[PDB]
């Protein structure tokens, strides 16, 4: 019916980028660069948050089938955001995205677009649609983070601090391969799980089963704690690596 | 009964080992490079290497180590050959005459013992107290380094652990201590023992055994400052010393297997590592020193420096240069820079040493109708794969055509002014479900390209499952121009299809000249391939067209043109196809009495079959009946590597034990049993692994008939890059040249005092026989280098066949003319 | 009737000769395929042309001895075929006879001499138990093969072992002491009693040869390799100890005892030089290579050993033969 868009962590060592000589650190860097590029460009254009993530997920899935060396990262990222705009019904003209790209890219980085930046992007749309198998509908952990928080009852200010901090973790998780590792529902629970430990919150108390120590089960079934700890470990790797500190 | 003559045209070029030390003098830093049976002595300078001496040894150099005992001015050299000849050598220079002195010599072969799996290992104690040899399973041989042990006598200490992977003499131990990784059914472990020359037995080792990686490869003796050892594996590098245990597991080294190592800093702070993909790593040893009372290892680090040639041995010299000794490609001198280049690599190549590497196939072609002839070889493997064009140069001129993939078989088609080359590249299962190549090669960078659209195997109910990270071989047929050597076209065969044989010829009454490839469907579940294709191509107007396909039930290991019919070997079957007027192949007759019909040669209606076992078979196509007929077979079992037809009665073959032999039909006897018995009449230990025999010669060919002492010309290429020549002699010339060998052997002093007859003696693990029917031409051509007093010793009492019908004694100058005429065959 | 009861009446025309495979005891061995059944069979020729003594007596022995022997580990002579029978007059027939054996896949010689095969401990147990079960059967029937060599040891790809050539086979009787030919086993497998000139020998001559094969499966190299009988006795003395009246009381009776003296009076170094062999097999090898044939173990005693007593023939662990695409050139 629908294609599978999820791999295992061990499979990332065999991406077309890895197999062409790129080291694991460079592909992860190229992914964060492309993710933040799609994030910053669409933010400058005033785009909805679902449109940003949809293009980022298109971007992440694209370089599971192709190599970063053969397709320029910033040329591909612009095409994903352009397609994501028409997909999520928040469209922008291709010339408007190119204009924003020149603002945020230096002379070296913008050279990927070649002599005709618009044509290099419009051309890549055919390969993008074929690579993503025309599976345009993509859901994101944001709607699940909100669907689960409404079922929480208690201190409104404590729950609101939990949501924004988890929402920050979802924005940061876009820079990672987590979008490909796990379904969006599990990611929304893991960011609740991480923000609960940092904020010292007992999330089980706000649920309909205040005693259910596995508070996550009432939201997403069949989720071991090993997965939640694994996702939390990946998100916090960005904070310790970069210059940003944990929200807390 | 048969008489042959073998000379070396090109010395072995593949570097089998390389070491750094102080052999010539205590001040100079020498780089002793070891190729097969050859020892090169160089002097390291600021500009590169300065040659000083090159010597030949009567044995395949297996172990080569430099040591300096107490009281010696410069380092001495210890060498153990493949035939277990051990010796200790010293450098002596009297002005311009440089000679190598054999201080000690002996044979350390045991009468009873199972040869180990990981090969001969040679280690020397840091205190130079003993030489440690691992020659057999469960046995550790110790040669005590006493000043009077000139015969190199040795005793064996029983070893509990039978299956050992690698062993080294440890540093920083009170008593001489060995550290080894062994493999038992409980995995692999590392253990230690103390060697006692007084007791001649093992004592308990310093630190205990621990369970290590299942693919533990090498042991690295960390020097005195850090102490202990480092164990290299496939995914983890571990350091063990006393109670200290360290384990690093970087994700980069999992991609390719590490095979070699070398120390940069003598204190052991920095180490070199190399992969199968040419990647170069650096192993860093962090120090924790506090008034020197600790100097323990804080942590270990590995960093990727760049890409070198696939090296068998690495050695760091001085001024930042490293010699990359390669067996699969060209050896190089590389510069290690502190600065990364524009690509992020810290390695820059200084010089390139041409290495013919593995010569898998080769063909002699007179491209320029000069009468000289050129040899185009398939050389190298993986990234070092290339084509080499060799010609006589008025030394030798070799042109390299890099392919960046493994070449397989080569054939020339003058009708298209191009070559046919079978090649294979390695791609890895990516995340998209398909495969992605690591590097571009000739099959991908072809001008035009095509892929076989055959459905001959249809679904063959075999949709094997592929997991991510599994290597796959992609076989292609390359069309290469004869002038530019540009990849004109590349035909990619079916999935999981290996290209094994390649021929260019016309068939039947069809005037078009075709390229024919024999293939096989290779799956890991199959012990012997049960599917295959014989496909016929026609190269016309720069594009290859699929003419016809024939399905076979096995592997097409070899094909050859037989009187306009195609003779092909399919697994145990040797089949003859006919080229019908419908442009399709049709089976005529079969032969089945084989195990694995590998190498094929034909001459008229005669057929020489080279099987995996037992040896060589003669098949004759009988046109009256239309079926094959066995004439005679060599009944002594041999593992064949290449066969060749010398004449209608002599046959030449090469076995996996580095031995050449010559069979002959028992004349035309009256008994049916005598005729059917191919008798081995020639035996000779070559020392090289022959892959391809080829008729031809690179010397100028004079259509004028000249009564030359040699008749015929057969060239062969080897794994170590050595190219030789085989030719037949008359009985008068054989006895004349053979008598010179016995005179030359008594005169010439060999390195390590190795008997020449012992070296050239036919040698397998089970039988050892003296050489017969072969004249070591490398020994005969050395007559032009011995001093004049030694020439008179050779020509003394020697009776020649001067003129016509007279047995007059030869002058020494008469022998110089004979050898100089034999030097003109190459 | 039928069922291979009537012999000599079938002709060799029913067999198509594939080719010659090797040299046998008295004549060379050829391989063929039956036209009717399609089975691969091994044939061996008997001339019968020598009107000196007519039918060869060494062939009569192999025909007489082999028709009595039936075992899973012994090559069974299938039938006997003849050449074309000339005319109505039995006087004009100069045709020869052919012995029809069962054809096996490989020979131990070709497998070991090529160096391709590898024998694990479980393979040697499957090998030696079948080898000793067949030898025990023939020794119980009082027959001596006297030519135990790797060329007469045949193997199928299933793992079944069979002994082949019985042309040099004779009958043994302990009561009747009849002199036989002193030199009969290949020098590398000849027992020390035969080197010293024993003409009336025991069935332990095959036990010594098979003992040299047992050790040959662990080293893949023959133990004692010499070109002369005295040099062969020296290699045996360097390992098993010099033949002396202390360990061999009946050595003095042997004629060449004073003639063929070893270099030294060596001590037994068999367990020392074979320390890498498993303990179960070293005890078996030590007894099989015992100098005194009266102290040498029998075929039944080898089957009652920790190395072979509990081995099951249902497994038949076949010896590893190399495959292909991972061999030659740089492949693996
Ligand atoms: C008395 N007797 C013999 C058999 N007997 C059955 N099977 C074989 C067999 N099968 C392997 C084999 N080796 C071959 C070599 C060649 Cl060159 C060819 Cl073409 C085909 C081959 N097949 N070998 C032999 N040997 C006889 C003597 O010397 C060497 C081997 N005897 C065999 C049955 N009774």
């Amino acid at each position: 019916t629908k294609p599978c868009w999820y791999w295992d962590k061990k499979d990332l060592a065999h991406t077309p980028s890895q197999l062409e000589g790129l080291d694991p650190a460079t592909e992860a860097r190229y992914r964060r660069e492309g993710a933040r590029f799609i994030f910053d460009v669409g933010t400058r254009l005033g785009l909805h948050y679902d449109t940003l993530a949809t293009g980022i997920i298109y971007f992440h899935r694209f370089y599971m089938f192709h190599s970063f060396k053969q397709f320029p990262r910033y040329v591909t990222g612009a095409c994903c955001l352009f397609l994501a705009g028409k997909v999520e019904e928040t469209p922008k003209k291709c010339k408007d995205i190119i204009k924003t790209a020149r603002s945020l890219l230096n002379d070296v980085q913008f050279g990927q677009f070649g002599d005709d930046p618009k044509e290099e992007v419009m051309v890549l749309e055919r390969i993008l649609l074929q690579t993503i198998k025309f599976d345009l509908q993509v859901e994101h952990p944001y709607q699940f983070l909100l669907k689960y928080a409404k079922q929480l009852k208690g201190d409104k200010n404590k729950i609101q601090k939990l949501v924004q901090m988890a929402w920050t973790f979802v924005n940061d998780s876009l820079c990672t391969t987590l979008s490909l590792q796990w379904e969006p529902e599990i990611i929304a629970v893991a960011v609740m799980y991480l923000a609960g430990r940092l904020c010292k919150f007992e999330i089980q108390e706000w649920t309909s089963k205040p005693m259910y120590r596995r508070w996550w089960e009432q939201f997403v079934q069949d989720v071991p704690v090993d997965v939640l700890e694994d996702i939390c470990h990946q998100i916090l790797d960005l904070y310790s690596q970069g210059k940003q500190q944990m929200p807390h | 009964m048969s008489y042959n003559y073998v000379v070396t045209a090109q010395k072995p070029t593949a570097v089998n080992g390389c070491v750094t030390g102080h052999f010539t003098s205590a001040e100079d830093l020498n780089l002793l490079i070891a190729k097969n049976t050859r020892l090169e002595i160089y002097v390291v300078t600021a500009e590169g290497l300065r040659p000083v001496k090159e010597v030949g040894m009567y044995g395949k150099i297996a172990v080569m180590e430099l040591f300096r005992p107490k009281g010696e001015s410069k380092d001495l050299l210890f060498i153990l050959t493949a035939k277990y000849n051990a010796c200790i050598l010293e450098y002596k220079q009297s002005g311009e005459s440089i000679d190598i002195i054999t201080r000690a010599h002996g044979n350390v072969q045991d009468r009873i013992g199972r040869p180990s799996e990981t090969g001969i290992i040679g280690i020397i104690d840091p205190e130079c107290r003993m030489i440690g040899l691992r020659l057999y399973d469960g046995l550790f041989k110790v040669i005590p380094l006493d000043r009077d042990n000139k015969e190199l006598k040795a005793f064996n200490i029983r070893l509990e652990e039978l299956h050992v992977i690698d062993v080294k003499f440890l540093y920083g131990c009170q008593a001489p201590t060995i550290c080894f990784v062994y493999q038992d059914p409980q995995g692999r472990h590392v253990k230690t023992y103390e060697v006692s020359l007084r007791e001649k037995e093992f004592n308990k080792g310093p630190w205990k055994q621990e369970n290590v990686e299942a693919e533990a490869s090498m042991v690295i003796a960390v020097p005195e400052p850090f102490g202990g050892a480092i164990i290299i594996g496939q995914e983890s590098i571990t350091y063990h010393n006393g109670d200290k245990y360290l384990a690093i597991a970087p994700p980069i080294i999992k991609q390719s297997t590490i095979v070699c190592h070398n120390r940069v800093d003598p204190n052991g702070s920095r180490y070199l590592l190399g992969d199968m993909e040419g990647r170069l790593f650096m192993l860093l040893l962090e120090k924790e020193e506090q008034m020197d009372g600790t100097v323990t290892l804080k942590d270990l680090r590995v960093e990727l420096l760049g890409e070198t040639s696939i090296a068998e041995c690495l050695t760091y010299l001085d001024n930042g240069v490293v010699f990359v000794g390669s067996r699969l490609g060209d050896s190089q001198l590389v510069k290690l820079n502190v600065d990364s280049n524009e690509q992020g690599s810290y390695v820059v190549a200084m010089e390139t040493f041409t290495n013919l590497g593995p010569i898998v196939d080769m063909c002699v072609v007179d491209l320029e109708r000069q009468g000289q002839g050129q040899l185009v070889t398939c050389s190298g493997a993986f990234k070092e794969g290339s084509l080499r064009i060799i010609r006589n140069g008025i030394k030798l001129h070799i042109r390299t055509v890099p392919l960046y993939e493994s070449p397989r078989k080569i054939c020339y088609q003058e009708v298209s002014q191009c070559f046919g080359v079978l090649s294979s590249r390695i791609e890895v299962q990516d995340t998209s479900g398909g495969t992605t190549a690591l590097r571009p090669s000739a099959s991908t960078q072809a001008l035009s390209s095509s892929v076989s659209s055959s459905k001959l195997f249809s679904s063959s109910t075999a949709p094997h499952e592929t997991s991510f990270g599994e290597e796959v071989e992609v076989h292609n047929l390359l069309i290469i121009d004869q002038h530019t050597f540009e990849v004109l076209h590349a035909h990619q065969f079916l999935q999981n299809e290996y290209a094994l044989s390649l021929v260019s010829c016309k068939l039947g009454k069809d005037p078009n000249t075709y390229f024919i490839v024999g293939t096989a469907m290779v799956y890991p579940e199959e012990a012997e391939p049960k599917q295959g294709r014989i496909v016929v191509f026609q190269y016309s107007d720069g594009k290859l067209q699929t003419v016809a396909e024939k399905e076979v039930k096995g592997a097409v290991y070899s094909m050859v043109e037989f009187n306009g019919k195609l003779l092909a070997s399919i697994n145990s079957t040797v089949r003859l196809y006919e080229w019908t007027t419908e442009k399709e192949l049709r089976t005529e007759c079969n032969h089945y009495n084989n195990i694995m019909a590998l190498y094929l040669k034909t001459k008229g209606d005669f057929i020489l079959v080279g099987d995996l076992m037992r040896s060589v078979l003669l098949l004759a196509y009988k046109p009256m009946e239309g079926n094959f007929e066995e004439i005679a077979r060599d009944f002594n079992p041999n593992w064949m590597s290449a066969v060749e037809i010398l004449d209608d009665d002599n046959f030449l073959g090469a076995e996996n034990a580095f031995n050449l032999f010559v069979c002959q039909k028992d004349s035309a006897a009256t008994t049916d049993e005598e005729r059917q018995h191919l008798q081995e009449v020639g035996l000779f230990h070559l020392g090289e692994f022959v892959n391809v025999f080829c008729h031809g010669s690179l010397v100028m060919q004079n259509l004028g008939e000249t009564s030359t002492p040699t008749q015929g010309s057969v060239l062969f290429g080897t794994v170590n890059g050595m190219i030789g020549l085989v030719t037949s002699l008359s009985e008068s010339w054989y006895n004349l040249l053979l008598d010179m060998q016995n005179r030359l052997n008594k005169v010439i002093k060999s390195v390590g005092k190795i008997e020449h007859s012992f070296w050239r003696s036919f040698h397998t693990e089970r039988k050892t026989e003296p050489a017969t029917g072969f004249i070591d031409g490398d020994l005969i051509e050395s007559f032009l280098d011995i001093s004049r007093p030694k020439m008179q010793e050779v020509v003394a009492n020697l009776q020649y066949d001067d003129g016509s019908g007279m047995k007059r004694e030869a002058t020494a100058d008469d022998l110089i003319k004979v050898v100089e005429e034999l030097t003109r065959i190459h | 009737g039928q069922t291979e009861s009537d012999w000599g009446k079938r002709c060799v025309d029913k067999f198509d000769i594939i080719g010659i495979i090797g040299e046998g005891t008295y004549g060379q061995v050829y391989k063929a395929k039956d036209k009717d059944t399609g089975e691969l069979v091994a044939l061996k020729k008997v001339r019968l042309d020598n009107e000196k003594e007519g039918f060869p007596i060494t062939a009569i022995r192999e025909i007489k001895i082999l028709r009595q022997l039936i075992h899973r580990s012994v090559v069974n002579m299938k039938e006997i075929v003849t050449d074309k029978q000339d005319a109505l007059d039995f006087k004009k027939d100069k045709g020869a006879f052919y012995l029809v054996f069962e054809y096996m896949d490989h020979d131990l010689m070709g497998l070991l001499e090529s160096g391709l095969v590898h024998f694990s401990e479980d393979h040697i147990k499957s090998f030696m138990k079948q080898l000793m079960e067949g030898l025990e059967y023939c020794h119980k029937k009082n027959f001596l093969h006297r030519d135990i060599k790797c060329s007469n040891i045949l193997l199928n790809n299933s793992g079944q072992i069979k002994l082949a050539d019985f042309g040099l086979a004779r009958l043994y009787n302990s009561e009747e002491s009849r002199p036989y030919t002193n030199k009969v086993i290949t020098l590398w497998y000849r027992p020390p009693e035969l080197l010293l000139g024993e003409e009336r020998y025991t069935p332990a001559i095959d036990v010594w040869s098979c003992g040299c094969i047992l050790g040959e499966l662990f080293t893949k190299k023959p133990i004692f390799q010499a070109n002369l009988e005295l040099a062969q006795l020296e290699l045996i003395s360097r390992l098993c100890g010099s033949p002396c009246p202390a360990v061999w009381p009946d050595v003095i009776k042997l004629p060449y005892f004073n003639t063929m003296k070893p270099k030294k009076q060596y001590r037994r170094r068999l367990r020392e030089e074979f320390s890498f062999i498993p303990s179960a097999a070293l005890d078996l090898l030590d007894h099989m290579l015992t100098l005194d044939p009266s102290k040498r173990c029998t075929a039944e005693q080898t089957l009652q050993s920790d190395f072979l007593k509990d081995v099951e023939l249902s497994k038949m662990a076949p010896p590893d033969l190399p495959h292909w695409q991972d061999c030659h050139e740089l492949w693996s």
